[PDB]
């Protein structure tokens, strides 16, 4: 029926439609957008910001990765056009899967920095985190690139195209039990940022209130972008998580063997990692563009 | 393709870009404070609490401070006050029994308004220090503040009085966006005038640090 | 009281007849005939990249190879110009310096500014680190200008509208030019170091005599405060900028103003003037952030040199006049060819 | 006292007593010293790259 | 005063492991780069090893690399130099030549006293031609010197020093890259010459100045000196 063998045991992967409905066009959107902004705060910071401070690093680097994420869309998109029927090979497909994690991953880990660094500015003014110099930004934002590319090569040395039928498979989320680590790191990666946002952006909130300067317009606005932020942040990676932990209880809780029940959990899990490309593009709007600076 | 000498002289080039580098990560770790006032103002007084120019160092909870006070520069004020743009604040002091003769609280405006509207210290934060304030009382107790002030509706008292010369200050801020004044009216007293200096400083320094990663 | 201000005025009278009557041909109309130079084509060839404040002055060897640079972190570098090398970083003791000055020997450095002290440093010492020799002071006012004119002696403005000349041996103040009621802010020496131009905020130039010391000419026509002045190479003119945006070419011998380098355009200050080699350029630097390069027989703007992102502070042409080196309020200098 | 005016009478009288050359020949001598010199300034005639120290 | 006062000589049997130490004194020596010269009892001046300050660059010969060990300790103002292995090769007088390199700099201008060493039982070869040559007070005598390669450089400066060792202490800088005089030098000296070809001449000779001449070239390492010109009478 649905079973087939993704180098493991008991992965039940399907194609069916809503998927190609209603995923052309919200990837579609995505790639447009988020390339008019992508590309305009690159030219912004490439041709236009000669002072390149360290927050001003880490958000370059966080454009980057937002930029590589949805310049890596078009391939993705082609694949969901023709259902799951992928064309282009081994290693397009793989190097795709790879860009994705990996970009997703650098920009979450971006993400998180940046509120680290805001953590540090506000609640710790006088300290010497707050006046890194733009070499160790850099050798900062480099080791962060080796981190996330570091776990997240293993999508390369692997053997990708799987031929479903008379179809090729350019999934890498699919819903066999093994707890590899695509899908450890994949949950990881939405909660322990999760738990650091949090924290920096309520310390944040709570310092800006105690030392009253909440009685200013430029203040007020930081504090709803912080606000934002935290929220785009949790909206954007909460659906597609907590539908991969819907998918591990239903794994290896009833339907291990059988799985005639992974239909709509399937395609729900699919349209909610959508919004994790989504994050990309509105990413720009919430960091670059909205600061007062532009 | 360096000479021996040209790959030496290259080399105590990078030593002393070294030595640049971190004398400049440890002076920005300083808080920079240009002193103002009128000099009967107090700022002497100000200061002891821790021909040219003087400069004062002081520390207070890790912090380290250098208070500038130009003072006996007798010279055209506008030709070097763009040195200081980039200080972390402005301490003008004054004297609130400077409304006796000599108009002296006029002078002390006057040159608050220079200084706040100027377009070197569009966004420096000035921390405003009102010295002398049993010295206003006793005056207060006897003479009233219409003298110096020729529109005043309220009673001879050293709180209404008091009040109402901190917001004739205070309204001759013109960029009142960009800037914030902080006032606090000093005395003897104790340590509390470095406690409110720190905390002035630490607002300058988050909106500074906000500045920074733009979102301010 | 009175007939001391009337026969005054009859003075200021008799001077401005006598400079119009001189006055028979303006040399725009002079040297309408010549071809003029042209578009000048100035690139960035070096940017001295140490500094991490604003630069407020720079002065070339006289080797054209060799300069230094004061700026407000309380650091004087000398670089190597070709090749962008430190020679010597001095740590100042007071960070706010005004002015800058290289001897023509090049074993000395002088710095000075809101101190109103002098210092000169030694630059070749035995223990091979650059010490300071003597600090001058005497001044009540901040130093403006410094310039040397032989190992012992250096003639400084100051913002207490006066000149000085020292003894840098005895460290004594040999003579004093008081004339001005304004701050001195600029100082130019002579080719021949026998005289000294020097312009104060009082929007008036004064041409005085080293040797015993007296104001032999006075020249008037700006409207604001003269930021920069500078000789002739001929050293029989000198021109002025200031703070009503327009550079004047002044006349000695004539005791004239010649011509004036004005446009619509530019409204702001000028922070530093400067000659080519032969004079036919005038270098000024702007607030506008770039140094305009004018025809100084034509009074027409040659070119641009816009490369800084703040205020042009100091500006400099080489000995050999093979380049010219500006210095801005962001924290670096340029050497343009 | 009033010894300023004095004195800015003494200035202004040795001031106005110096010998002034007609406006027309300096600058004629201001334009002799450009044309004579222009020959040996490199800002005025770019100077080629082969003996520019700038080079770079 | 500037002062450079070497230790650590002795006799030292074959294979010892002496070490050598210099102590500065009366000069910034952080910003000075040391060498060390060597010394045979009667040939002339070697180059054994140089630190730069900062301790960034270390360059030793290759006759003494893998056995010698130099470093400064710059706190207390103190050059060591570490040998191991001591062969017969090895007995000679060290000196701690300091020079600092920027530009317009003199390298090489002071020279420490010597230490003697006592061990029981593609380079450019400077040649400096004539070995002893007799002159009298108040004539004028040319020394010449010859370099395998040429000394000129890119730059437009010919790196070739010129120094005299007087009987009986140690070398002083004459002129260096071929030309410039060094500070207290007199004006009677004077050095001149083209790529591989170079000369001095010391006009009005007289007294104290009879001595070993050494040309040295500078150009890059390991430094070479020439065999020494000596002048008696
Ligand atoms: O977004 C990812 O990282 C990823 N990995 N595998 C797959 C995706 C997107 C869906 C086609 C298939």
């Amino acid at each position: 029926d649905h079973f087939l063998e993704i180098d493991k045991k008991n992965c039940c992967v399907f194609r069916d439609d809503f998927i190609v409905k209603v995923l052309p066009p919200v990837l579609g959107l995505e790639f447009i957008f988020g390339l008019l902004g992508n590309g305009l705060a690159l030219w912004i910071f490439c041709f236009h910001l000669k002072s390149w401070k360290s927050s001003r690093i880490f958000l370059f680097n966080l454009a980057v990765a937002d930029f590589l994420l949805i310049i890596c869309l078009p391939f993705l998109m082609d694949n969901y056009v023709r259902r799951w029927d992928w064309k282009f090979g081994d290693i397009p497909c793989r190097l795709m899967l790879f860009m994705l994690a990996m970009n997703r991953q650098g920009s979450i880990i971006f993400l998180t920095v940046v509120a680290v660094d805001r953590y540090f500015r506000v609640v710790h003014p006088h300290h010497a985190l707050n006046k890194i110099s733009n070499r160790t930004a850099a050798i900062i934002s480099c080791l962060l690139w080796g981190i996330t590319i570091g776990l997240t090569v293993h999508l390369l040395k692997k053997k990708m195209p799987i031929q479903n039928g008379g179809a090729n498979l350019c999934s890498s989320f699919s819903i066999c039990h093994t707890f590899q680590w695509h899908e450890a790191m994949f949950l990881l990666e939405f909660f322990l940022p999760l738990g650091i946002i949090l924290f920096c952006s309520a310390r944040i909130i709570w310092s800006l209130r105690q030392r009253q300067m909440d009685r200013h317009a430029k203040i007020k606005r930081a504090i709803t972008f912080i606000m934002v932020v935290a929220i785009v942040f949790v909206i954007c990676f909460l659906p597609s998580v907590v539908v991969r932990i819907r998918i591990f209880w239903l794994l290896h809780t009833s339907g291990t063997q059988n799985c005639e029940v992974y239909r709509s959990v399937d395609l729900a899990f699919f349209i909610t990692l959508s919004f994790t490309y989504m994050n990309s593009m509105l990413d720009p709007v919430v960091y670059y563009f909205s600061s007062p600076s532009f | 393709t360096l000479s021996a000498e040209d790959k030496a002289a290259v080399e105590r080039s990078k030593m002393i870009d070294r030595n640049l580098r971190e004398d400049g990560e440890k002076a920005a770790r300083e808080v920079k404070l240009l002193l103002l006032g009128a000099g009967e103002s107090g700022k002497s007084t100000i200061v002891k609490q821790m021909t040219g120019i003087v400069e004062t160092h002081f520390t207070f909870k890790d912090l380290h401070f250098k208070m500038f006070d130009v003072g006996a520069q007798r010279s055209e004020r506008k030709k070097w006050i763009h040195c200081f743009e980039g200080v972390t604040a402005i301490i003008f002091c004054v004297a609130l029994s400077d409304y006796d003769l000599v108009n002296r609280m006029h002078e002390s405006m006057k040159l608050f308004d220079s200084i706040c509207n100027n377009k070197w210290f569009t966004d420096t934060s000035i921390i405003l220090f009102l010295n002398k304030k049993d010295l206003f009382e006793e005056k207060i107790k006897k003479s009233p503040l219409t003298i110096c002030y020729p529109e005043y509706a309220g009673s001879n008292t050293y709180e209404e009085a008091a009040a109402y010369i901190q917001c004739q200050f205070e309204d001759l801020n013109k960029r009142k966006d960009t800037k914030e004044i902080y006032t606090h009216f000093t005395c003897s007293t104790d340590t509390k005038n470095v406690q409110f200096v720190f905390d002035a400083v630490t607002d300058v320094i988050i909106k500074n640090n906000l500045k920074d990663c733009g979102l301010f | 009281l009175d007939q001391l201000r009337q026969e005054a005025e009859q003075l200021k009278n008799q001077i401005r007849d006598a400079r119009k009557a001189c006055a028979d041909a303006t040399l725009s109309q002079i040297t309408n005939n010549i071809d003029p130079v042209g578009r000048i084509q100035m690139r960035t060839r070096r940017t001295l990249r140490g500094h991490l404040a604003k630069i407020y002055a720079m002065h070339w060897g006289t080797d054209s190879r060799l300069l230094v640079s004061a700026s407000q972190d309380g650091k004087l570098i000398i670089w190597d110009s070709y090749t962008t090398n430190k020679v010597h970083a001095i740590p100042l003791r007071s960070s706010w310096v005004m002015t800058c000055a290289y001897a023509p020997s090049g074993n000395y450095v002088a710095c000075g500014g809101l101190d109103n002290i002098c210092s000169i440093y030694n630059l070749k010492t035995r223990e091979g680190n650059v010490r300071v020799s003597r600090e001058l002071a005497g001044h009540t006012g901040y130093l403006s200008c410094c310039r040397f004119l032989d190992d012992n002696q250096i003639v400084t403005s100051s913002g207490d509208t006066t000149c000085a000349l020292w003894d840098i041996e005895t460290g004594q103040q040999t003579t004093t030019f008081t004339g001005h009621t304004g701050d001195v802010m600029s100082l130019s020496l002579a080719p021949d170091t026998r005289l000294f131009v020097s312009g104060a905020c009082d929007a008036s130039a004064k041409l005085w005599d080293v040797r015993e010391g007296m104001c032999r000419q006075t020249f008037t026509g700006h409207e604001s405060d003269i930021n920069a002045i500078c000789f002739f190479p001929n050293g029989n003119a000198f021109a002025t900028g200031s703070d009503d945006a327009t550079c004047r070419l002044f006349d000695l011998r004539a005791d004239q103003e010649l011509m004036t380098y004005s446009h619509d355009n530019i409204i702001c200050g000028i922070t530093s003037v400067s000659f080519s080699k032969s004079g036919r350029l005038l270098l000024a630097g702007y607030d506008d952030f770039n140094c305009n390069v004018w025809d100084a027989l034509k009074a027409d703007r040659a070119g641009v040199l816009a490369g800084h992102d703040n205020r042009v502070s100091c500006l400099g042409v080489t000995d050999d006049g093979m380049a010219v080196a500006t210095g801005s309020w962001d924290s670096f200098l340029k050497i343009w060819n | 006292s009033i010894a300023q005016a004095r004195k800015l009478v003494e200035q202004l009288k040795m001031e106005a007593n110096i010998d002034r050359i007609k406006v027309s020949k300096a600058a004629a001598d201001l334009m002799a010293y450009c044309e004579a010199h222009a020959k040996e300034d490199p800002l005025l005639t770019p100077v080629p790259a082969s003996e520019n120290p700038f080079r770079e | 005063d500037v002062q450079l006062v070497e230790s650590g000589g002795g006799l030292v049997q074959p294979g010892g492991s002496r070490k050598l130490s210099c102590s500065a004194s009366g000069f910034a020596f952080s910003s000075f780069g040391m060498h060390w010269v060597r010394q045979a009892p009667e040939k002339g001046l070697e180059w054994v090893a140089y630190i730069s300050s900062g301790s960034g660059t270390i360059y030793y010969a290759d006759t003494v690399k893998g056995r010698f060990t130099i470093s400064r300790d710059d706190p207390k103002n103190t050059l060591f130099l570490q040998m191991t292995s001591l062969r017969s090769e090895d007995t000679a007088m060290y000196y701690c030549v300091r020079s600092i390199y920027y530009y317009g700099s003199s390298p090489f201008d002071f020279w420490g006293q010597g230490t003697t060493l006592t061990v029981s039982s593609s380079d450019i070869v400077m040649t400096q031609a004539t070995s002893s040559v007799p002159v009298t007070p108040g004539e004028s005598v040319s020394i010449s010197c010859r370099s395998s390669k040429s000394l000129l450089h890119s730059n437009g400066n010919t790196y070739l020093y010129w120094f005299l060792q007087r009987p009986g202490q140690s070398p002083q800088l004459l002129i260096y890259r071929m030309s410039n005089l060094a500070s207290g030098v007199p004006d009677r000296f004077s050095g001149s010459g083209s790529g591989t070809a170079f000369t001095l001449t010391i006009s009005r000779l007289e007294a104290e100045d009879v001595g070993v001449y050494y040309c040295m070239q500078h150009l890059e390492y390991p430094l070479t000196f020439g065999a020494g010109t000596k002048l008696e009478l």
